[PDB]
């Protein structure tokens, strides 16, 4: 496959666009082979976790434990690359159309898995903790579309009952979300996706109106700077401390439960797929709340391990996030090729 | 007519509007007597966040209502 | 040797990867015959189901862009392929186009058909729209497509076509020669029939122009005869054409002027622009891409330069870009995708159809 080689050309690639570009490289190449089925296993879950720079060193070491069976313009072409990748906030496309996939994934296990009976038992801790403009939740939820029209109303407690919580973190106030208003713009684009970025047809969905965020760029030490794999929507939710909020109301009415963990991390996992698929936030604009250590503590002294939407598979959606960045990276040398054919009719 | 917009302080604020008042038109006259910039603020009717381009008549918004008023805080 | 073909809702434009201009246009038309009994001795495409329209029921599957008959779109193609390219179609890689907004499952038709009625080796679709921007070395900007049954004014940036922005105007050339019949009509000539139609339709892409101040083109027709020009009708005849040749063109900044309450190219391009990112309008601004026989009225691209700056702000750079190959612009498009290098990795091919059936084109060609 020449593919790769002007894949890899193109001046925007990221460090996602590496290992996706990469892994399918070398999962044609040497592939079905079970021996090497552990490599592709360990890394779809380290991109996953967003940890780019330990995949890319395996990465270029299995090319270099197995270079024998790679071509070498490719393995070398693929070493040169990496020591300049860098990954953009604002343009992360590959890892937007990932999540928003993602949470498609994570809303069928949620599916799967809950019977929505916790809930019905979430809603009390909701209208034990709601401000008194906060309407009252009376209704039963039978369905996974109620749970999240409920999850969701907990950013009614924001500004007010989170606010406690809000001012422990250290993390919170390296938030950089600008505060110009710069509205809606229309899209036609799913999650976490940018409206004006291409997309598959099978993928788009019907257009309505999105908020543009802009970043604080001059913020010290903000966390698109920190964290740049992420993809910025709207930086750091703090409507995560509201559900915090409500689920230490929970954990409390709860504690005795012996499926407690199950049940709070069904309502944890439900909150990640519900942001990312309403465009609201990326994954670790809200896993990167919860995981800040005083908010640990709530979780662990009462003996509750989150999995934080961490699958056993994240297959089909590497690799149709592979297959989206192949046709990009693959356009941007048709168009690279194009305008360098325009420039020679004069 | 009126309506009393609350603070999280429960304090009361008075507004006389006209039931076509934008939501728009009602934060800047709550600026216009506290200050508060438009921005910062949130006003909610029957559990809802009222959107800045309706008014008060979409709202059923009605003389002598409460509207609830919640300043928005982005330090960090 | 690759094939690309301009489903269009006219005509269509087909020929082969290299070439500047389309081998083969032909109308978008097929005739069953009205009765049986011509049959003795079973159906019609393009310019042939034209002469013959009395005897055979004539069926346009294109009309507005997109593909609305199969039976009958197969016809066309095969007709394409083995008459008109006189081409075996399992030899040549076919890049085909799409109007901007085709439904998805529509694409996966032609994607289907291609593959398993002409048995196809590798094929692409793209979008009428993107490939009239491609044929003027642009990757950013807003084209001004308008053909036969559809106008659409399409805003793509870096090579994406943005859904969201996409405006559709059913009002383009069959229109356009409805209302100069309709004129001329008025003026005491008689135009009625179709063919009556296929002559009218010689004088508009003739006779026909765009005011720049359609007020002073009125008061100049009112005051002399320098814009009327003759024309000589096949029978021998000639007609004197006055201020109907500039009121034609007219219809597609004023749609009043046969009863539409629509907003004019200018305003739908306006309109098309305002539904972007603010941050991407200025591009869109410098880069209007006129596209498509109905653009091809001499005056066209100052009209809107003039009715777009009164439209967008004051400080806007406004570039109307008219090529003079616009007409096949979306096929010569076609023809410089195909011919690319790297567009040879960027075909859809027979194994990855059978190993992905019709929906391989959402991934491949997006
Ligand atoms: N007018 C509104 N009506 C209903 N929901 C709203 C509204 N505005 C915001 N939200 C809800 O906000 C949620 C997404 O949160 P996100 O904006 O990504 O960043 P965060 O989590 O750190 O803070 C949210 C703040 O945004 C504003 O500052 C509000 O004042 C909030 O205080 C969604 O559930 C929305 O339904
Ligand atoms: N010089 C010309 N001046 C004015 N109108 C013309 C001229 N040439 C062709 N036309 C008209 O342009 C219209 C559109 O032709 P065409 O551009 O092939 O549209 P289409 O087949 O519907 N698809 P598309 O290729 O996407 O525009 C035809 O209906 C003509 O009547």
């Amino acid at each position: 496959e020449l593919s790769i080689s002007l894949s890899l050309d193109s001046p925007k690639l990221d460090e996602s666009d590496f290992i996706l570009l990469s892994v399918k490289y070398l999962e044609k190449s040497l592939g079905k082979k079970k021996e090497f089925s552990g490599f592709f296993e360990d890394i779809e879950k380290l991109y996953f976790k967003q940890n780019y720079k330990e995949a890319i060193e395996k990465i270029l070491d299995f090319c270099k434990k197995n270079e024998s069976l790679l071509s070498e313009q490719v393995v070398q072409r693929l070493a040169e690359v990496a020591p300049r990748l860098k990954s953009n906030p604002k343009d992360n496309e590959s890892r937007r159309l990932y999540e928003t996939l993602y949470a498609d994934h994570l809303e069928s296990v949620i599916k799967q898995e809950s019977d929505l009976s916790v809930f019905n038992e979430l809603r009390d801790s909701y209208n034990a903790v709601k401000p008194e403009y906060a309407v009252t939740h009376e209704t039963e939820i039978k369905t996974l579309d109620e749970a999240k029209q409920f999850i969701l109303s907990f950013v009614m407690l924001n500004d007010n009952v989170e606010l406690p919580l809000k001012a422990q973190s250290e993390r919170y106030p390296k938030k950089d979300r600008s505060r110009e208003e710069l509205g809606n713009t229309p899209s036609a684009n799913p999650g976490i996706m940018k409206p004006n970025s291409p997309n598959f047809t099978d993928n788009l969905v019907p257009v309505r109106d999105v908020p543009k965020i802009a970043i604080n760029e001059k913020v010290a030490g903000g966390y698109s700077k920190t964290k740049p794999t992420t993809p910025f929507v709207a930086s750091l939710s703090g409507t995560t401390y509201s559900l915090m909020v409500v689920l230490t109301d929970y954990i409390e009415k709860h504690k005795t439960d012996k499926d407690i963990e199950k049940k709070v991390n069904q309502i944890i996992n439900l909150w990640i797929s519900s942001y990312i698929k309403e465009g609201y936030h990326s994954y670790s604009e809200v896993v990167d709340v919860l995981t800040e250590p005083f908010l640990q503590s709530i979780f662990d002294k009462a003996n509750i391990k989150l999995n934080y939407g961490v699958l056993d598979d994240t297959h089909a959606e590497f690799r149709k996030a592979q297959d989206y960045v192949f046709g990009l990276t693959i356009q941007s040398a048709m168009h690279h090729e194009l305008q360098e054919r325009f420039k020679n009719k004069e | 007519m009126q309506i009393f917009v609350k603070t999280l302080t429960g304090k009361t604020i008075t507004l006389e509007v006209e039931p076509s008042d934008t939501i728009e038109n009602v934060k800047a006259k709550i600026q216009d007597k506290e200050g508060i910039p438009p921005d910062q603020q949130r006003l909610i009717f029957a559990g809802k966040q009222l959107e800045d381009g309706r008014t008060l008549s979409d709202y059923n918004i009605q003389k002598e209502s409460t509207l609830h008023l919640v300043l928005r805080l982005r330090g960090g | 040797a690759a094939l690309v073909i301009d489903n269009g809702s006219g005509m269509c434009k087909a020929g082969f990867a290299g070439d500047d201009a389309p081998r083969a246009v032909f109308p978008s038309i097929v005739g069953r015959p009205r009765h049986q009994g011509v049959m003795v001795g079973d159906s019609y495409v393009g310019d042939e189901a034209q002469s013959k329209r009395g005897i055979l029921t004539l069926k346009y599957p294109i009309e507005h862009g997109i593909v609305t008959n199969w039976d009958d779109m197969e016809k066309i193609w095969h007709h394409t392929f083995y008459n008109e390219l006189r081409v075996a179609p399992e030899e040549h890689p076919v890049l085909l186009t799409e109007a901007p907004l085709n439904p998805k499952a529509n694409r996966e038709k032609m994607t289907q058909i291609m593959f398993e009625t002409f048995n196809t080796p590798a094929m692409y679709v793209a979008i009428q729209a993107v490939l009239s921007l491609y044929a003027s070395g642009r990757t950013t900007g807003i084209v001004m497509d308008s053909g036969d049954g559809v106008t659409h004014t399409v805003p793509i940036y870096e090579g994406y076509a943005l859904p969201h922005a996409i405006l559709r105007l059913d009002l383009a050339g069959r229109d356009l020669t409805d209302y100069l019949m309709k004129i001329l009509t008025e003026r005491g000539y008689s135009f009625t029939t179709t063919a009556e139609r296929e002559i009218v339709r010689d004088i508009k892409e003739k006779l026909c122009y765009v005011a720049l101040d359609f007020e002073q083109e009125m008061a100049t027709a009112a005051s002399s005869s320098s814009l009327e020009k003759s024309y000589e009708l096949p029978d021998g005849q000639v007609i004197t054409i006055g201020n109907e040749r500039f009121r034609c063109p007219e219809a597609l900044f004023q749609p009043s002027f046969l009863g539409m309450e629509s907003c004019g190219i200018h305003e739908t391009t306006f309109n098309s622009i305002m539904k972007c990112d603010v941050d991407i309008r200025k591009d869109l601004y410098a880069n209007t891409v006129l596209s498509g026989g109905t653009t091809m009225y001499p005056g066209i691209a100052d009209r809107m330069q003039k009715e777009i700056t009164a439209l967008a702000p004051s400080t806007m750079k406004i570039k109307i870009i008219a090529p003079p190959e616009r007409k096949y612009s979306v096929w010569i498009g076609g023809s410089i995708l195909a011919s690319l290098s790297t567009f040879q990795q960027m075909w859809i091919s027979k194994q990855e159809y059978d190993e992905s059936g019709p929906s391989i084109v959402h991934r491949k060609c997006f």
